[PDB]
C-alpha cells in the first residue's frame, strides 16, 4: 500500500482565495506527473490540474486554467494549489492523485489517490454592515457601533464631516465568526444632548452600502 | 477536444445481475480509456488500465471493450459491494477528461415519499435560531424537488438538502430539508410547508404548521 | 518597489491545518533565499521558516519544527508554508521575506517584505454539540436533532440499542457558521406513544461529550 | 544564541538623543541588525554589521558594539522615532531576535477616567449581550481590566483594544467589551469593571445592576 494526505480545506468566500497541499506517504513523488482532481456537489470527477516530473510542464483544466497555479517539492514530497479568487461552482472535494503504473510510461492512469479534503466556497463575496447607536446616558460620550461587515475597510464620519473635535474611530476587531465589527465614539459637552443632532455617517464601499445613523438619548 | 458520452447517467440492477456500460468518445482516441469505480465521498479506485485490459488485484467479475470511438464496460454478476458509480476516463499525456458517471444501484418498483414536516424545538427557539426540517421518509428512485414555501412565499436560498443513500432492507432513497430563519424572522410570519414532487407523486405533496399552533 | 503578496490566511483551529503562500513581482524568487516570519502577541517578531536558493537548505524555528514545512516554486515564483498541527501560540500576522541586498551576498538581512496575512488558531480544537427532540405531531415519525459541532462524527442511537427498524441518521451538512449540523429520526406505531418512551443516547467521539435526550409528544 | 533588550518601554521627549541597548547571552561578534516596527506594519531595517547604516536610513539612527554589549542611539528623536525597536542577531542562515524595547513620548501619570456601558436594548434582543469598559486618556499604557459578573471573576470572555499615543495630549485609552448570550446574561445582575493602573492608588470599579 501507497498514501497521499490532502490538507488546507474548509470553508471560503467568493472571491477569497485559499490554497491546498498533498503530502505522501511510503513513497517518493519526484518520480511522478502529479494530479488534482474533483468532485463537485453533482457527483461527478472533474480533473483540475497536473505538473510533470521534473516541474517541466503544468496544466489545467479550463475552467480553473489561469486563476489556479499547481506547484511542487520533489524533495519533502510535497505537491501545491493556490485558488485565487474562487468561484462558488469550486466547491468540491479536491483530490490529489499521482500518475502512475509498476512500470511508469509517457501515458498511465491515475492509481493511486488520497482521501480527499472539502472546499465550501460561500457565495457571499462582501457583506454589508449593521450600524447601531451607542447611546449617551460635564462631557458626555456617544458613538456608532459599526458590525458584521465584510472586507475591510468601513469608514466613518459625524455630521457628515462638519463633527471632528474629539472623534476616536477604532481598529476594527476580527470576531470569531470571521466577520470585522468597528466602535466610532465622540465627547461632547453634555449641555448639548437636547438640541444638537449627531449622525455617523458609515461607508462600506466594498458592499456599497451607505448608513447614516441619529445618536440621542434614550 | 474529446467529451466522453458515457451511457447510461443511473443503472438499476440487484444482486447477481451482469450489467453492461457503454463510453462513446466525442472524437475518435487510440483506445486510451480507463474505467474507475467511486462509493460515495471516496476516493476512485482504477478497475481497467486500457480499454479490456483489467487491472492487477481487481475482481475477475470485471471486463470491458474498445473501438476507437465506442467502448464499454461490464460486470459479471453484481455483488452488494458493486453499488456503487462507474467512471471511465479518455487519458492524454498531460490531461484527461471523465464521463458523467453511470451511477450503479439496486432496483424496485417507484415509490412515492412519505412527506412529514417539523416546526423549531421552543429550545432551539430562545437560543435564537429556527432551523424547519422537511422529510421524505422512503421513495424510490433518487430524483426528487422540495420547495420551502414561507405565507405562501415560494423561498430561495436558504435551505440545505442531504440524501441518505440506499437502505439496507428496502433499497428506498430518504431525503431530508433544513430551512434555517433567525429566531426574529421565523416570529414574523405563520404557516411554514414544504412541497414534494416525485416519480411516485400524481401531484405535489405539501406539508404544513401553523407557528404556535 | 519591489512587489509580495501574501495568500491564504484567515481562521483555523487547534489542532488544524493550512498552508500559506505568498506570490511575487518585480523580481524573479530563483536567486534569493526566501523566509515566512510572523509577529505574535505580544508585538514581537518570530522566524518561522527559510528555504534557500535551489530548495538546498530547509530551516525551522524549534517551536514549529517537524508541524509545518516551507516550499518554493521558481519557474512561476511562488512560495509555500504548510501548518499541520496549529497550536494558539501560531496566532499572529505572517509574512513571506525576500533574505537581500542591493549587492546580494552569503549572509544577508531581510529586504524586501509582502504587506502580510493574518492567522488565528482559535482554541475550539473539539466543539461539543448541541441536541434538541424532534417531537412526534398509523405511523408517527420522531427523531433528534444535533446543530454546532466540529469535528465530526457525531454519533447516535435509539434507547441504547432496543430500537433498530425505521431509524435513520442523516449525513451532516456544513452551516455558514463553519460547523456541521444533523438529524436522526425514527418512525414507529402512533399507538405506541402514550406507551413507549423514545431517548436518543447520543455521542460526539472527538470530544468524548455524551448526551442524551428523552423525545416524547409535546 | 539568546538575546536580552532594554529598557523594555522608553518614554523620551523630541529632540532627544536616547540609546537602546541590546545584550547577548554569548559572544555574537557584530553579527547584529536593528529594525524600526510601526503598528500593524512589517519591521524596516535601520543598520546591519553592529553599526552599518542601510541605504537611506536618516544618519540620527547610529549603532554600535561587539561582543556581548551593543547599543542602538537615535540623536534627536523626531515624531516618526516613536516606534516599536528590535536587535536581530544574524548568522549564514538562520536568526534570532531579542523581546524588543518600545518607544513613546514622555508626559506625567494620567489615571483612566473609566466609564461602563450595558448592552443596548436592540442588539439584548438578537440575543447577544456586548457591555464595553472603557478606560479613557491615561499614560503610561500599562492598565489592566478586569470584569466581575455577582462578584465572579470574568475569564476567556473579553477582548481588548488601545489607542496609540493622541496626538495632541499623548494618552491612550482602551475599550474592552465582555461578550454573553443572552441566555448567559440575564443569570447575574451587577456587572462591574475593575481598573488598576499607576495613575490609581487603589483599583477603580464601575458597574451596573442589570436592569
Amino acid at each position: 500500500e501507497v498514501q497521499l494526505v490532502e490538507s488546507g480545506g474548509g470553508l471560503v468566500k467568493a472571491g477569497g482565495s485559499l490554497i491546498l497541499s498533498c503530502g505522501v506517504s511510503n513513497f517518493r513523488i519526484s518520480a511522478h506527473t502529479m494530479n488534482w482532481v474533483r468532485r463537485v456537489p453533482g457527483g461527478g470527477l472533474e480533473w483540475v490540474a497536473s505538473i510533470s516530473t521534473s516541474s517541466t510542464y503544468r496544466d489545467y483544466a479550463d475552467a480553473v486554467k489561469g486563476r489556479f497555479t499547481v506547484s511542487r517539492d520533489d524533495l519533502e514530497d510535497f505537491v501545491y494549489l493556490q485558488m485565487h479568487k474562487m468561484r462558488v461552482e469550486d466547491t468540491a472535494i479536491y483530490y490529489c492523485a499521482r500518475k502512475g503504473s509498476d512500470r511508469l510510461s509517457d501515458n498511465d492512469p491515475f492509481d493511486a489517490w488520497g482521501p480527499g479534503t472539502v472546499v465550501t466556497v460561500s457565495p457571499a463575496s462582501t457583506k454589508g454592515p449593521s450600524v447601531f447607536p451607542l447611546a449617551p446616558s460635564g462631557t458626555a460620550a456617544l458613538g456608532c457601533l459599526v458590525k458584521d461587515y465584510f472586507p475591510e475597510p468601513v469608514t466613518v464620519s459625524w455630521n457628515s464631516g462638519a463633527l471632528t473635535s474629539g472623534v476616536h474611530t477604532f481598529p476594527a476587531v476580527l470576531q470569531s465568526s470571521g466577520l470585522y465589527s468597528l466602535s466610532s465614539v465622540v465627547t461632547v459637552p453634555s449641555s448639548s444632548l437636547g438640541t444638537q443632532t449627531y449622525i455617523c455617517n458609515v461607508n462600506h464601499k466594498p458592499s456599497n452600502t451607505k448608513v447614516d445613523k441619529k445618536v440621542e438619548p434614550k | 477536444d474529446v467529451v466522453m458520452t458515457q451511457s447510461p447517467s443511473t443503472l438499476s440492477a440487484s444482486v447477481g445481475d451482469t450489467i453492461t456500460i457503454t463510453c462513446r468518445a466525442s472524437q475518435s482516441i487510440e483506445t486510451w480509456l480507463a474505467w474507475y469505480q467511486q462509493k460515495p465521498g471516496k476516493a476512485p479506485k482504477l478497475l481497467i488500465y486500457k480499454a479490456s485490459t483489467l487491472k492487477t488485484g481487481v475482481p475477475s467479475r470485471f471486463s470491458g471493450s474498445g473501438s476507437g470511438t465506442e467502448f464499454t464496460l461490464t460486470i459479471s454478476g453484481l455483488q452488494f459491494d458493486d453499488f456503487a458509480t462507474y467512471h471511465c476516463q479518455h487519458y492524454a499525456g498531460y490531461s484527461a477528461t471523465f464521463g458523467q458517471g453511470t451511477r450503479v444501484e439496486i432496483k424496485r418498483t417507484v415509490a412515492a415519499p412519505s412527506v412529514f414536516i417539523f416546526p423549531p424545538s421552543d429550545e432551539q427557539l430562545k437560543s435564537g435560531t429556527a432551523s424547519v426540517v422537511c422529510l421524505l421518509n422512503n421513495f424510490y428512485p433518487r430524483e426528487a424537488k422540495v420547495q420551502w414555501k414561507v405565507d405562501n412565499a415560494l423561498q430561495s436560498g436558504n435551505s440545505q438538502e442531504s440524501v441518505t443513500e440506499q437502505d439496507s432492507k428496502d433499497s428506498t432513497y430518504s431525503l431530508s430539508s433544513t430551512l434555517t430563519l433567525s429566531k426574529a424572522d421565523y416570529e414574523k410570519h405563520k404557516v411554514y410547508a414544504c412541497e414534494v414532487t416525485h416519480q411516485g407523486l400524481s401531484s405535489p405533496v405539501t406539508k404544513s404548521f401553523n407557528r404556535g399552533e
